[PDB]
C-alpha cells in the first residue's frame, strides 16, 4: 500500500463528507469505502507530480516539530511563504510529510 | 560451493 | 595566576526515571520528540528555554546534553521528568550524575603548539593534519585539553567546577612559556 | 642487443600476456541475483623513462652513471604501461549463451610496473647523445 | 488559480474513470456515480476556495499542509526541509508544488 | 581494490637486480660478472 | 607512518591512505595508542631523544618530495623551504595542516620564479583545493617581504613584484 494523509486536505474530507451520505443512503459498503478511499489515495499520489508547475517555499519559525511513526510533523508560525512573485504570510501553518520509502 | 570466480584465458 | 575563569558551554548529566517508558507514545504527544528507532534507540526531546536535549531511552534512562550550568542542567532534566508525569508515566526523578562538563577560554595570546608538543610529549599529541590542535590529557585531574594556535583552549572531561578550573591554572603556567611573538 | 630487447622484446613480452580477464560467477540463491561479471585487465603500450633514481625522501631525478658508480645505485629507469580495466556484466539465465556488455567503466593511465638496468652507451642512456666534451663534463671517460 | 482548478478536475476525473468498474463488481447501478458528481461539484463550489467549470504535549478552517517529505537535514537552529508531491490550503486557497524547500529556525 | 597494490613493481626490480648482482639467471650461474678494468684491452 | 616519521623520512597521513585503504579516525586512534606505548616501552627500556621525530607538522621534510612531484628546479625548492621554515613565525596560518603550508609556499616561490605551472595543475597534483591554494596565497601576499629569501632577491634571481596582486 500507499501513504494516508489527504483525507486532511480539503478534496479528502469533502471526499468523506460525499460518502458518509451514501453509507447513510446504503449506496456503498463499508469496504467499497476502504478500496474507494485507497484508490482516490493512490490516484493523488500518482497525478499529483507529473502535469503539475507551480512551486511554493516556505519561511518562518517552527513553534512546534515531531517524528514518529516515520512522519514529520511541523507547526510553523509567523511564516510568510512565496508562490511559484506573489508572497503570502501565514499566521500559524502545519506541515505533514511522509518518506519517500514505499511502505508495506 | 561453487567456485565464485575463475581464471579466463583469453583467447 | 591567571586573570582568565574558563566559562561552561555543554555539560551531560544522567537520570534513571525508575521506569520502563514505551517510547512511541512519547513520540506522539509529547511536542518536540523524535523517534527514529533505525536511527537511535531513543527518542530525542529538546525544549526552548534552557536549550538543552533529552534522549528518552525505552529503559528509563537519560541523557541530557546542552546545559550551560550544573543547576540548569538539573531544572532541565525536572522539566523533563514533569514531562513524562504530565504524559502519563510513572517517571520518579531517583539519581543525578553529571558526566562531562566541557568548557572554553581565550588566554588571549598565540601559542606555539609545535614547541608544546615537543616538550610535554607524554601528554600532548598534535596531528595538525587531522585536527588543527593538540589534544593534552593531564594525570591530575583527568581533563582532555584542546589548545588552539589562536589561544583558545577547550577543557573536556570533567564532573565538576573543581577539576577543569585547576586545570585551567595547571595548564596556564606551561602555556605562557609557549608564546609567540 | 639490449637496444633491441628495449625497443621491440619488452612491448612483444607485455603484449603476450597482456589481458587478464576474471569471471565473477553469479552464485545466485535467488534470481534478483542472476547477473555475472567479467572484469579484464588489459596491458597496452610500454613506456620506458631516462635514468632516474627515487631517493629516501621520494625526490626523483636523473641518475647519471658516474653519481650511481659512486652512491652504489643501480643505473636503471622506469617502466610504464597502460592499463585499460574492462567491466563486463550479463544477465546469467542458466542455458542461455551468457553476452557480456561495458558498464561504461573503463578507466584507463600509465602505472609503474619496475626499474629496467640500463645498459650503459645504449639508446636509453645519457651518454649515447653525449659528445666528447659532454662526456669530460660528466666526468664520464671519452 | 486555474492550475488548482484542473488539478481537482483531473482527480475527480481519475477517481470516476477507476471506481465505475468497482462499482460494476459491486453491482450497484449507475445512477451511484453522477450523484456523486453532482454533489462532489456542489461541496468544491460551497468550500469557496478554488473555481471549477461543471505544558509541552500535543493536543477545515485551518492552514495545515500535507506532503511527503525527500530529506529533512538539521543544524544548531535552521531547519532543511526538503519537501515534495504534496497539496497546501493556507489562507482558504489551495495550491500544489513540484519541490518545496522550507527554512525555519528554532528557537 | 588498490591499483598500486596490484601491480609490484619490487618483483621486475629485484628480480633483474638480483640476477644481475648475482649471476644465478633464474628465480644458471656466472652469466653476470664484475667487469675487468684491470687494462683497456682486458 | 610511525617508521618514517623515525627515519627523518615522514610522509603524510594522505600517503599512506592511498595505500591502505584505512579509515581516517580509526587511523588517527590507532597511530595515538601506539604512539603512547612506543613512548611507554622507551621509558621503560631504553630512553629515546626525540629531537622533532614525532613531530606533527614536520613541513620542511615535504617540500622535496613536492617539488619532485611538480618537477620543480632546486632552488625553488630551497626558496621554498626557507618559505616554510618562515611560515612558522606568521600566526595567520600557524593553525593551518603542514600539508597546505607547504603547498602554498611551494606556489608562491612557483609564481616567484615564474615557473609556468597554474594553482589548477598544483591542486590537482597534490589534492590540496585550488581555493586553499588560492587562500594561502592571498593571505601570505601582506607578508612578501619576510617569507622570501633575502640573499635570492638581493642576488636579482627573483624579485617581489613577480608576485601577482590580490
Amino acid at each position: 500500500g500507499y501513504y494516508e494523509l489527504y483525507r486532511r486536505s480539503t478534496i479528502g474530507n469533502s471526499l468523506v463528507d460525499a460518502l458518509d451520505t451514501l453509507i447513510s443512503d446504503g449506496r456503498i459498503e463499508a469496504s467499497l469505502a476502504m478500496r474507494v478511499l485507497e484508490t482516490f489515495d493512490k490516484v493523488v499520489a500518482e497525478t499529483l507530480k507529473d502535469n503539475t508547475q507551480s512551486k511554493l517555499t516556505v519561511k518562518g519559525n517552527l513553534d512546534t516539530y515531531g517524528f514518529c511513526d516515520d512522519v514529520w510533523t511541523f507547526i510553523v508560525k509567523n511564516c510568510q511563504v512565496t508562490v511559484e512573485q506573489s508572497v503570502i504570510s501565514v499566521d500559524k501553518l502545519r506541515i505533514v510529510a511522509c518518506n519517500s520509502k514505499k511502505s508495506e | 560451493l561453487r567456485r565464485k570466480t575463475r581464471q579466463l584465458k583469453v583467447l | 595566576t591567571s586573570g582568565i575563569v574558563p566559562t561552561l558551554q555543554n555539560i551531560v548529566a544522567t537520570v534513571t526515571l525508575g521506569c520502563r517508558l514505551d517510547l512511541k507514545t512519547v513520540a506522539l504527544h509529547a511536542r518536540n520528540a523524535e523517534y527514529n528507532p533505525k536511527r537511535f534507540a531513543a527518542v530525542i526531546m529538546r525544549i526552548r528555554e534552557p536549550k538543552t536535549t533529552a534522549l528518552i531511552f525505552a529503559s528509563g534512562k537519560m541523557v541530557v546534553t546542552g546545559a550551560k550550568s550544573e543547576d540548569d542542567s538539573k531544572l532541565a532534566s525536572r522539566k523533563y521528568a514533569r514531562i513524562i508525569q504530565k504524559i502519563g508515566f510513572a517517571a520518579k526523578f531517583t539519581d543525578f550524575k553529571i558526566q562531562n562538563i566541557v568548557g572554553s577560554c581565550d588566554v588571549k595570546f598565540p601559542i606555539r603548539l609545535e614547541g608544546l608538543a615537543f616538550s610535554h610529549g607524554t601528554f600532548s599529541s598534535y596531528e595538525p593534519e587531522l585536527f588543527p590542535g593538540l589534544i593534552y590529557r593531564m594525570v591530575k585531574p583527568k581533563i582532555v585539553l584542546l589548545i588552539f594556535v589562536s589561544g583558545k583552549i577547550v577543557l573536556t572531561g570533567a564532573k565538576q567546577r573543581e577539576e577543569i578550573y585547576q586545570a585551567f591554572e595547571a595548564i596556564y603556567p606551561v602555556l605562557s612559556e609557549f608564546r609567540k611573538m | 642487443s639490449f637496444n633491441q630487447f628495449v625497443d621491440y622484446t619488452l612491448q612483444d613480452i607485455i603484449c603476450e600476456d597482456s589481458t587478464l580477464i576474471l569471471e565473477q560467477l553469479a552464485q545466485h540463491t535467488t534470481e534478483s541475483d542472476n547477473i555475472s561479471r567479467k572484469y579484464e585487465i588489459s596491458f597496452g603500450k610500454i613506456y620506458v623513462t631516462k635514468p632516474m633514481v627515487n631517493e629516501s625522501d621520494g625526490v626523483t631525478h636523473a641518475l647519471y652513471p658516474q653519481e650511481a658508480r659512486l652512491r652504489n645505485l643501480t643505473y636503471s629507469s622506469g617502466l610504464f604501461v597502460d592499463v585499460k580495466k574492462r567491466t563486463y556484466e550479463a544477465i546469467d539465465v542458466p542455458g542461455r549463451e551468457l553476452k557480456y556488455e561495458l558498464i561504461a567503466e573503463e578507466s584507463e593511465g600509465k602505472v609503474f610496473i619496475g626499474r629496467l638496468p640500463i645498459m650503459l652507451r645504449s639508446k636509453n642512456c645519457y651518454l649515447s647523445e653525449a659528445t666528447e666534451s659532454d662526456l669530460y663534463k660528466l666526468k664520464e671517460c671519452p | 488559480n486555474a492550475e488548482a482548478s484542473r488539478v481537482y478536475e483531473i482527480i475527480v476525473e481519475s477517481v470516476v474513470n477507476e471506481v465505475r468498474e468497482d462499482f460494476e463488481n459491486a453491482g450497484i447501478d449507475e445512477q451511484t456515480l453522477q450523484d456523486l458528481k453532482n454533489i462532489w461539484q456542489k461541496k468544491l463550489t460551497e468550500t469557496k476556495v478554488t473555481t471549477f467549470s461543471w505544558d509541552y504535549l500535543i493536543s477545515p478552517d485551518e492552514n495545515l499542509m500535507l506532503c511527503l517529505y525527500d530529506k529533512v537535514t538539521r543544524t544548531k537552529a535552521r531547519w532543511k526541509c526538503s519537501l515534495k508531491d504534496g497539496v497546501v490550503t493556507i489562507n482558504r486557497n489551495d495550491y500544489t508544488f513540484q519541490k518545496a524547500q522550507v527554512e525555519a529556525e528554532w528557537v | 581494490f588498490n591499483m598500486k597494490l596490484a601491480i609490484n613493481a619490487k618483483t621486475i626490480t629485484s628480480g633483474l637486480k638480483y640476477a644481475l648482482a648475482t649471476g644465478n639467471w633464474g628465480e644458471r650461474a656466472g652469466v653476470s660478472q664484475v667487469l675487468n678494468r684491470y687494462t683497456y684491452s682486458s | 607512518l610511525i617508521g618514517c616519521r623515525r627515519a627523518e623520512v615522514a610522509r603524510t597521513f594522505k600517503e599512506i591512505q592511498s595505500l591502505i585503504h584505512v579509515k581516517t579516525k580509526e587511523f588517527g586512534k590507532t597511530l595515538n595508542i601506539m604512539k603512547n606505548i612506543l613512548r611507554g616501552k622507551s621509558e621503560d627500556g631504553f630512553l629515546k631523544i626525540d629531537t622533532d621525530n614525532m613531530s606533527g607538522a614536520q613541513n620542511l621534510t615535504y617540500i622535496p618530495r613536492f617539488c619532485s612531484h611538480l618537477g620543480l628546479p632546486m632552488q625553488v625548492t630551497t626558496s621554498a623551504e626557507y618559505t616554510a621554515k618562515k611560515c612558522k613565525e606568521i600566526k595567520e596560518i600557524a593553525g593551518k595542516s603542514p600539508i597546505t603550508i607547504a603547498v602554498v609556499s611551494i606556489y608562491l616561490n612557483i609564481l616567484l620564479f615564474q615557473i609556468p605551472i597554474t594553482a589548477a595543475k598544483v591542486g590537482q597534483t597534490l589534492q590540496v583545493t585550488e581555493g586553499t591554494i588560492k587562500s594561502g596565497y592571498k593571505i601570505l601576499y601582506e607578508h612578501r617581504d619576510k617569507l622570501v629569501d633575502p640573499q635570492l632577491i638581493a642576488n636579482g634571481v627573483v624579485s617581489l613584484d613577480n608576485l601577482p596582486g590580490v
